[PDB]
RNA sequence: CGCGGGGUGGAGCAGCCUGGUAGCUCGUCGGGCUCAUAACCCGAAGGUCGUCGGUUCAAAUCCGGCCCCCGCAACCA
RNA sequence: AGGCAAGGAGGUAAAAAUGU
RNA sequence: CCGGGCACUCUAACGGGACUGCCCGCGAAAGCGGGAGGAAGGAGGGGACGACGUCUGGUCAGCAUGGCCCUUACGGCCUGGGCGACACACGUGCUACAAUGCCCACUACAAAGCGAUGCCACCCGGCAACGGGGAGCUAAUCGCAAAAAGGUGGGCCCAGUUCGGAUUGGGGUCUGCAACCCGACCCCAUGAAGCCGGAAUCGCUAGUAAUCGCGGAUCAGCCAUGCCGCGGUGAAUACG
RNA sequence: GUGGGAGAGGGUGGUGGAAUUCCCGGAGUAGCGGUGAAAUGCGCAGAUACCGGGAGGAACGCCGAUGGCGAAGGCAGCCACCUGGUCCACCCGUGACGCUGAGGCGCGAAAGCGUGGGGAGCAAACCGGAUUAGAUACCCGGGUAGUCCACGCCCUAAACGAUGCGCGCUAGGUCUCUGGGUCUCCUGGGGGCCGAAGCUAACGCGUUAAGCGCGCCGCCUGGGGAGUACGGCCGCAAGGCUGAAACUCAAAGGAAUUGACGGGGGCCCGCACAAGCGGUGGAGCAUGUGGUUUAAUUCGAAGCAACGCGAAGAACCUUAC
C-alpha cells in the first residue's frame, strides 16, 4: 500500500493536494517536492490512479505510524467461534454451551459455527435444532445477532451480549 | 526389483552374443524374427536335451543353430536320425539352406541354465524346494564353480503367499564385469502358479 | 443347511456408533443396528452417516443387520 | 411527538468528529502447507459507506430531509 | 603472553492437534 | 579442384599415461597441507552399474501364469462415433510481458544422427506451403542442411507498441480412402490476456545453471512446445 | 563404670548480617517492570534505579559435600540452657539379664481443619493479560486461604535403599567421615563406589548382600473391578485404617534383546537450508490428471517413487469404450 514520497514520485504533472482540504493544482514532480519541503510534510502520491496522481502534502512516516497504531487498537472486545457438528453428543453440546456462556460473561461476541460433511439435506435441520436450543438456553446473557442460516459447507449462529 | 540381467551386463566384454551375424536396416528384423522362431521351436523340442546356448550365425544364408546341450544322444537319435528330422523341420520353418551343430557341455552343472532347468523340474514333481536348491548349490560347488546363487520365488511348496527362497555359496560378484558370471533362467510351470527359477554361477576370472 | 432366507434391503446410514457398528435407516422400516461386513473392514471402505447401503437381515432377529454393500 | 447516538465488502465492527487517501476479525471460494483432516498460511473473490441532494477543485467525512435501528422522557389536561 | 581445565555468570535449545 | 603426398586434423583399433609415484611439512599408521614435473592430481569429469530387504509399492493391459467368471456372447468383424467432451481445479511444459530487446538484410562457425520407395542437390511454376522435372547416394564419398544465439548494416524508441501472439474469418498446400468431429502446414486478415506475478515453491556446485539452435525414435501425416540425444555462448555463489 | 570423641539429633530462651517488602527523609525524571514476542500492571500526586534511617515478618547465603545426625518423618546463622542417641579405649563391674514382636502406647513430612495471633515474600482458589481453534493450562500482573507461631487434631506418602529387625559366617581394593594406636601403616564404628566366591529373570547385589544360615514379625497368591462397596472403628470435617465380592478379561507385569521412533544427545553427511542464478504459482496456450458431462468419454497409475505417466505418434486403424 504505497502512498509514495518525495522522489518515489515518477509521474510528471502530479495533482499537488495540500495536507488538509486544499489543493495547489496539477503541478510538476519537482514543484510538488518543493511544496512538500515548504510544509516540511512529505509529498505523498495517495491516489496514483486519479486524474493526474493525487499528491498529498503530509508527513508520510508519521501518518503510517498512526495507521499502524490504529490497526493495533482495532485488534482488540472480540469474537469467539464455537464450532458444532451434526454428529456431536449431548455432553459435548453442554460443554459447548458452557463455553459460550463463559465467553458471554467475559464480554465477547459468539459465532457458534457448525462444520458440515455430506448429507447437507439432514444437516441444516440439525444445525437449527442444536443452535436454536443453545440460543434459547443463553437468552439471559445473549441477544442473537445472526440466526441459523446455512452457507454451503457451514452453518452460522451468532450471539451478542444483552449487557456486560 | 533391481538387478539388471547379468549377461546383458557383460555381452560387450568376455561374454558373447546368443547369435552373431550382420544384417542392415531393410532385412535385419526378418532375420531376427526367424532366429527367435528357431529358438522357440528348439526349446519346445529339446527341453529333454537340456539346452543353454542356441548359437546362430549367418555366413550368407548358411544359418547356424549350434545347440549347447546336456544330453547329446537325445539330440542325434539312435544312429543319426532325430538330428535329421529336427534339421528338416528347421529348414521348413526358414526358407534357406540351414545346418544343425551340437556342441555338448562338459560338466552340465557348470552351465547355469541347465542347473536352473533341473531345479524347475524338481520343483514341478514337488520336492522340498529349499532342499532342492541346496542340493543344486552343492553340486555346483563340487563342479568347482566358485559361486552359486539360486533364487527361486513364488508360492514355495504351493504355499498361499509370495515367498522368496534364496540360498547361495561362494563368491558371486554379480557386479564386476571381470566375473564371467553365467546366468541361467528357468520357469517352473507348476499347477498352483509359476515359480521363478533364477540361477547364477561364477566360474572364472579375466 | 446354510440359510439364505436373508433380506438384502437398502438403508441410508443414520447413526455413527462404536466398533464400526452403524444404526442404518432402512427402507425396510426403521434403523436397526447394522454392523460392517468383514470384506469392507479388509478393504478399509469407510462408512459415515448418510450412505444408502444394502443391509443383510435374518428373520430370527432383524434387530441386527450387516452393511453388505459398499454404500 | 420531544431529544441523543448510529446506519459501511455477506456479519461484526474501525475510520467520520480532524474533506481527498476506506482497515481488521469472522464468513465465501480457490490454492498452499501436510502422508492426510482440521488447525494453519496465503490469497482471490468481495463496500461508496441507508438514501435524495447540496457544500467544495474533491465528501464515509461538512450540512439538511426522508428512510430505518437503539434508547431515554411524553408534563399541566 | 598463550596453554588446558574447574566454577560462576548470561545468551541460545521456540511453538506445532490428531489417525486411513 | 586435381595430380601428389601422409605431414596436421580426423577416423578407429591397439597401447602408454596418474601410482598419492617425487620433494618438503605434520602423522604411530592410514592419511592430510603445499609444491614440482605433468594435458590431466589425488575417486580428473561423466556414464554404465543399485547389497539384504522394505513399501503386501506397480504391472495379470506387453508377455508368461494359478484360480474364478463369460461362451451366439464379457468372443469375432466392420462402419460411424468416443478416447480430443468442459461451469471448474491441479500438475508438467512452451511462449511471452521487451530495448542486455524486436524486425529486416547480409555474413560466420557445430557436433551428433539419419536416408531407399528414403532423403531429396539443382532447374522452372508459385508470395508460399509445395508442385513438376531431375542429378546423387546405396552413404566419411551425395542428400536432410539453413544450425541458431552470434558479427556488420538498416529500422523500430518505451507504447500494449514493429512488445506479444491467442482466438476468429477467409483462401489455399500436403498426407492419406477419407482431416466435420479431430491433422499439420502456408498465406492474408484478426491481434485477446499479459507491463516480471500472492502464499508457497522447484532446479541447479562448471562447462553447471541460463539461453540458443540441430539431430532423432515412433511415424502416411502429425496435434512433439513431449521424450531421448548433440553441440554453441556461458555465468553466479558456497561465510557457514 | 570410668576416660574421652564426633555431630543441621530434639526442645526452651535469646540474638547476627545479607535480602525482601512497607513507611518516612533526601537527590533525581520518563519510564520501569515484564517476554519467545507482547499486553494487562504500576508512574508525574514523580515511579524505577541510588543513598540515609526506621518498621516488620520469614528464611538462613558462603562453609556445604558424592558429607554428618537420628529409628523414621526429618535437620543446617550463631550462642546459651536443658536433653536423647551413639562411638571408641580400658577390658574393670554384672553374670544370658538377650533377639523378635500379634495387639497396645508414642512419634510421624507436606497439605488439611479447629482456636487465638502474626503476616514480608511466595502464593492454590480467584480477578486480569496474553497464548491459543478453545485455555478452566503451561508464560506474565496482581491476588485470598495457606505458608509462620502457640495450643489442639488430623496420620497419609515414591513415609524409598521401592531392600522388616537381630546375630553369625563368606576375597580384596578404592575413596570418604569419625574414634584409638607401637601414626608413611594398623585397628574399631559409620558413609559411598568397583568387584572374589555365591545369588539372581536379568538388571544388578555383592561384609551397609538381594550370598550362605538361623530366629521372629509383616504381607503375597492373575489384572481390572478397588483401596471402591458393605459393615466396624477413628476423626470437628476432609478422609483414614480395616477390606471384599458379583462380574469381566487371557491377559496386568518385570528384566533384558533386536529394531523402529523421539519438538533426546554427540559425530557425520546431500543443492537439504543458507550464499547465488533462473524460474513455478499470476497470462494464453501446449499437454496429462482430478471433477463433471456424455450413448461412451476404455482401462490403469495416487505423496516423495500418479499427473509431456503406459502411449516412442488416437482422423480410420490403433482401440480395449
Ligand atoms: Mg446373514
Ligand atoms: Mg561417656
Ligand atoms: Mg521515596
Ligand atoms: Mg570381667
Ligand atoms: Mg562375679
Ligand atoms: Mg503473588
Ligand atoms: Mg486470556
Ligand atoms: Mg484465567
Ligand atoms: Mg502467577
Ligand atoms: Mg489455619
Ligand atoms: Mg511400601
Ligand atoms: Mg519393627
Ligand atoms: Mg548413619
Ligand atoms: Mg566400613
Ligand atoms: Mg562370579
Ligand atoms: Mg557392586
Ligand atoms: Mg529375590
Ligand atoms: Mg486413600
Ligand atoms: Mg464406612
Amino acid at each position: 500500500k504505497e502512498y509514495l514520497t518525495n522522489e518515489r514520485i515518477r509521474a510528471k504533472q502530479v495533482r499537488v493536494v495540500g495536507p488538509d482540504g486544499k489543493q495547489l493544482g496539477i503541478m510538476d514532480t519537482r514543484e510538488a517536492l518543493r511544496l512538500a519541503q515548504e510544509m516540511d510534510l512529505d509529498l505523498v502520491l495517495v491516489g496514483p490512479n486519479a486524474d493526474p496522481p493525487v499528491a498529498r502534502i503530509m508527513d508520510y512516516s508519521k501518518w503510517r505510524y498512526e495507521q499502524q497504531m490504529a490497526e493495533k487498537e482495532a485488534r482488540k472486545t472480540e469474537v469467539k467461534s464455537i464450532k458444532f457438528r451434526v454428529k456431536i453428543d449431548e455432553h459435548d453440546y453442554q460443554t459447548k454451551l458452557g463455553h459460550i456462556k463463559r465467553f458471554l460473561q467475559e464480554g465477547h461476541k459468539v459465532k457458534v459455527t457448525i462444520m458440515f460433511r455430506g448429507r447437507e439435506v439432514a444437516h441444516p435441520e440439525l444445525g437449527e435444532r442444536i443452535l436454536n436450543r443453545v440460543t434459547e438456553d443463553l437468552k439471559d446473557l445473549a441477544v442473537v445477532e445472526m440466526k441459523p442460516e446455512m452457507l454451503g459447507r457451514d452453518m452460522n449462529m451468532l450471539l451478542a451480549p444483552v449487557k456486560v | 526389483g533391481n538387478k539388471i540381467h547379468p549377461i546383458g551386463f557383460r555381452l560387450g566384454i568376455t561374454r558373447d552374443w546368443e547369435s552373431r551375424w550382420y544384417a542392415g536396416k531393410k532385412q535385419y528384423r526378418h532375420l531376427l524374427l526367424e532366429d527367435q522362431r528357431i529358438r522357440g521351436l528348439l526349446e519346445k523340442e529339446l527341453y529333454s536335451a537340456g539346452l543353454a546356448r542356441v548359437d546362430i550365425e549367418r555366413a550368407a544364408d548358411n544359418v547356424a543353430v549350434t545347440v549347447h546341450v546336456a544330453k547329446p544322444g537325445v539330440v542325434i537319435g539312435r544312429g543319426g536320425e532325430r538330428i535329421r528330422v529336427l534339421r528338416e523341420e528347421l529348414a521348413k520353418l526358414t526358407g534357406k539352406n540351414v545346418a544343425l551343430n551340437v556342441q555338448e557341455v562338459q560338466n552340465p552343472n557348470l552351465s547355469a541354465p541347465l542347473v536352473a532347468q533341473r531345479v524347475a523340474e524338481q520343483i514341478e514333481r514337488r520336492f522340498a524346494v529349499r532342499r532342492a536348491i541346496k542340493q543344486a548349490v552343492q553340486r555346483v560347488m563340487e563342479s568347482g564353480a566358485k559361486g552359486a546363487k539360486v533364487i527361486v520365488s513364488g508360492r514355495i511348496g504351493g504355499a498361499e503367499q509370495a515367498r522368496t527362497e534364496w540360498a547361495a555359496q561362494g563368491r558371486v560378484p554379480l557386479h564386476t564385469l571381470r566375473a564371467n558370471i553365467d546366468y541361467g533362467f528357468a520357469l517352473a510351470r507348476t499347477t498352483y502358479g509359476v515359480l521363478g527359477v533364477k540361477a547364477y554361477i561364477f566360474l572364472g576370472e579375466v | 443347511a446354510k440359510e439364505k432366507d436373508t433380506i438384502r434391503t437398502e438403508g441410508v446410514v443414520t447413526e455413527a456408533l462404536p466398533n464400526a457398528t452403524f444404526r442404518v435407516k432402512l427402507d425396510s422400516g426403521p434403523e436397526i443396528l447394522a454392523y460392517i461386513s468383514g470384506k469392507m473392514r479388509m478393504h478399509y471402505i469407510r462408512i459415515l452417516p448418510g450412505d444408502r447401503v444394502v443391509v443383510e437381515i435374518t428373520p430370527y432377529d432383524p434387530t441386527r443387520g450387516r452393511i453388505v454393500y459398499r454404500k
